[PDB]
């Protein structure tokens, strides 16, 4: 069975966060 | 025996096992399965997280059984 | 409002500041040893029930109208409950309030299971939102359809990369839409109003998946979606 | 005397400590033997958060003591 990583997506993020 | 693995979503995996599996042979059935890294998987029964090492009979983990599965999300 | 731009944020009396209430033996997942099981640039991650999001000063807020990405610091209150709790009742749960502020907010749960799953990040923690307080319940809702269609999308995309536009209509079309969202059934156009925000998800997914396993942006369907809708 | 500081990623810690030790102090001998920096630490005993600037003397902490250590992240 094909690797499939759980993810999240994004709904909003504040400019004072890099990474 | 069958034991379920429940995620956040309701989602139920049903595996075939055996009291001396540990929660590293868990896992890898359950990415056998799931198709997730085992890396990713939390493993949660009566209240508290699992360890790799320990089996199914440390952990009193029975027949129909439900484990709880928590996953470390990839994420941008 | 300087910070938000009406209902109003309350909490319980026992309710406790971030870390205090993030310490509470209700939350402990582990028995601790000497190795320890996650690392320390992993957050604690928990339920949190009864929750309503504010500006710095008092007023509930939505979340996906820009705030959060003006900066702005929205805060919440709830109930925080072991990862693993399906009640949504205060029972078991802690009090927390002033929690925050909101780094990011997310979507997960693209498991072919019944819920979306939302999620607050903080500098302290990460929380899986259960249910909303009465009063925030009106602001919460009208987030909740196209959350819950970037999940069929996401999650058909996923087993159906070599499908096409109207198939995955007739996904949406089929899918009994869960409850408490108050309709009898998804239409074409629930994708097509939400369409740029359900492209954005579509995306921020493809963009977490680790750089082996195939993408789902680059697809019939969603060429299709981002010409017929006018996505930028 | 010994005390323990128990982390929220399921760790326990065995720390030297003095009853005269500022709460700076103790979270420095957590950098020293787990590598984070004093500011990303709270300590947390009895519901109640400890201080900079007071000694466990002053919040009456006793020898097998267990502290509860929560980390704020730099940056997001
Ligand atoms: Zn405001």
């Amino acid at each position: 069975r094909t690797k499939q990583t759980a993810r999240k997506s994004t709904g909003g993020k504040a400019p004072r966060c890099q990474l | 025996m069958q034991i379920f693995v429940k995620t956040l979503t309701g989602k139920t995996i049903t595996l075939e096992v055996e009291p001396s599996d540990t929660i590293e042979n868990v896992k890898a059935k359950i990415q056998d399965k799931e198709g997730i890294p085992p890396d990713q998987q939390r493993l949660i029964f009566a209240g508290k997280q699992l360890e790799d090492g320990r089996t199914l009979s440390d952990y009193n983990i029975q027949k129909e059984s439900t484990l709880h599965l928590v996953l470390r999300l990839r994420g941008c | 409002c300087i910070q938000c731009g009406l209902k109003y944020g309350q909490h319980p009396p026992d309710a406790v500041d971030e870390p205090q209430m993030l310490t509470n033996e209700k939350l402990s997942i582990f028995d601790a040893n000497e190795s320890g099981f996650e690392s320390y640039e992993a957050l604690p991650q928990h339920k949190l029930t009864c929750f309503s999001v504010y500006c710095k000063h008092g007023h509930l807020c939505p979340i996906d109208t820009g705030l959060i990405e003006k900066n702005i610091e929205l805060f919440f209150s709830g109930s925080a409950k072991p990862i693993y709790d399906d009640d949504p009742s205060l029972e078991g749960g802690v009090n927390g309030k002033n929690l925050g502020p909101i780094n990011e907010w997310w979507i997960t749960g693209f498991d072919g299971g019944e819920k979306a799953l939302i999620g607050f990040s903080t500098s302290f923690a990460e929380y899986i939102l259960m249910d909303p307080s009465p009063e925030y319940a009106p602001i919460f809702g009208l987030m909740q359809e196209k959350i819950y269609i970037s999940k069929i999308v996401v999650e058909f995309l996923q087993s159906n990369s070599d499908s096409t536009y109207e198939d995955l209509i007739n996904k949406i079309e089929t899918t009994v839409p869960p409850s408490g969202l108050n309709l009898n059934r998804f239409t074409e156009d629930s994708l097509l109003r939400h369409a740029q925000f359900v492209v954005e998800q579509v995306e921020s997914y493809d963009e977490a998946g680790d750089s082996d396993e195939q993408p789902i942006f680059l697809t019939p369907c969603m060429r299709d979606l981002i010409k017929l809708a006018g996505v930028t």
